[PDB]
């Protein structure tokens, strides 16, 4: 039972203070990189900090520079988001987030936590659809220093659920995603394949990769499956 | 220069303990990897380690200051990722037990000092966005 579990979310007053928790169960917390991410009501993920698991290299997403702080203490299993000069723009279901050392992929994700206070650069076609067996292909559109320096990570979210790995280093499957999902890279753009259309594939896909200029996780925008005439 | 000196004492310590036979936060994480996949890749490529081994004919001091030639011509072939950064550390363990048995145990300080001026000049920016020893300690995690 390996499991990520966020505490500390709520309703906020604008220039507010608020601490979100992020418990860690069934691993070695010490030896794995963490992060947040984030996603505003009805919109795409948004990745917000990153901490190793020595403390020692820590990056945030230009849009939190300055009032949000990641932290993390191996010796309680927790890791922190300490959110100061709390604005509009920062309503959003914040998750916990698990990344493998040896392929930088986002394995295992919490439930989320609703923060309530009161553009992307990989882009993606907003809409795809098929029938039953037909083969749909969604695009990721990237640059030299994401896509073209680095591997593309793929992830699914079924209506009212939590993201999860669908696809990492560019064409790797994980342990339980069915054979029908496969995924390609050629030059500073990837696909994401899905050989014969199932009704459990209607569902939100999100590209992702690491930004050697902006120092950052850049997601795709997402693209909305649709699946048509079955019965 | 932080990384220069935490590489040098990482380096250092493995190959002390690797000719000795006796051992002794972030850097503490590190060894315990090292020790691991060293010991595992000592044994996985002896054949390759003792064919360079007697090509080199290691006698004396000289040798060891002529190593760094070597070191940057073949380190700097190809194409790095971080097997063979520690293929690097284990064949400097390797020449650094050779250097016990033949007595030339005072040439185990330099040849470390080599290897980490080595690593850090030619890879610094790999290791960068490597994430340093935090990424090292992660990639390895079993
Ligand atoms: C040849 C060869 N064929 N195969 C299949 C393998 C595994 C080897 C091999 C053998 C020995 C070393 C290496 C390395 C590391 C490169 C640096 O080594 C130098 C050269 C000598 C002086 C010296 C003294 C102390 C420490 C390092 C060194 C590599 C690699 O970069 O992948 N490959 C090596």
């Amino acid at each position: 039972q390996v499991t990520l579990k966020e505490s500390g979310g709520g309703l906020v007053k604008p220039g507010g203070s608020l601490r979100l928790s992020c418990a860690a169960s069934g691993f070695t917390f010490s030896s794995y990189s963490m992060n947040w991410v984030r996603q505003a009501p009805g919109k795409g993920l948004e990745w917000v900090s990153s901490i190793s698991s020595s403390s020692s290299y820590i990056y945030y997403a230009d849009s939190v520079k300055g009032r949000f702080t990641i932290s993390r203490d191996n010796a309680k299993n927790s890791l922190y988001l300490q959110m100061n000069s709390l604005r509009a723009e920062d309503t959003a279901v914040y998750y916990c987030a698990r990344q493998v050392g040896a392929t930088w992929a986002f394995d295992i994700w919490g439930q989320g936590t609703l923060v309530t206070v009161s553009q992307s650069v990989l882009t993606q076609p907003p809409s795809a659809s098929g029938t039953p067996g037909q083969r749909v292909t969604i695009s990721c559109s990237g640059s030299s220093s994401n896509i073209g320096s680095n591997t593309v990570n793929w992830y699914q979210q079924l209506p009212g659920t939590a993201p999860k790995l669908l696809i990492y280093s560019n064409n790797q499957r994980p342990s339980g995603v069915p054979d029908r999902f496969s995924g390609s890279k050629s030059g500073t753009s990837a696909s994401l394949a899905i050989s014969g259309l199932q009704s459990e594939d209607e569902a939100d896909y999100y590209c992702a990769a690491w930004d050697d200029s902006l120092n950052a996780w850049v997601f795709g925008g997402g693209t909305k499956l649709t699946v048509l005439g079955a019965a | 220069d932080d990384l220069y000196r935490q590489s040098l004492e990482i380096i250092s310590r493995y190959l002390r303990e690797q000719a000795t036979g006796s051992k002794d936060a972030a850097g503490r994480r590190a060894l315990e990897t090292l020790r691991r996949v060293g010991d595992g890749v000592q044994r996985n490529h002896e054949t390759a380690f003792q064919g360079m081994l007697r090509k080199l004919d290691i006698k004396n001091e000289d040798d060891v200051k002529s190593l760094s030639r070597v070191m940057i011509h073949v380190f700097s072939d190809g194409v790095t990722n971080w097997g063979r950064i520690v293929t690097l550390i284990s064949f400097g363990a390797f020449v650094a037990k050779h250097l016990k048995t033949i007595n030339q145990e005072s040439c185990i300080e330099p040849l470390a000092e080599s290897i980490t001026d080595v690593l850090v000049r030619t890879k610094r920016d790999w290791l960068v966005k490597q994430r340093g020893w935090d990424g090292f300690v992660e990639f390895f995690h079993v």
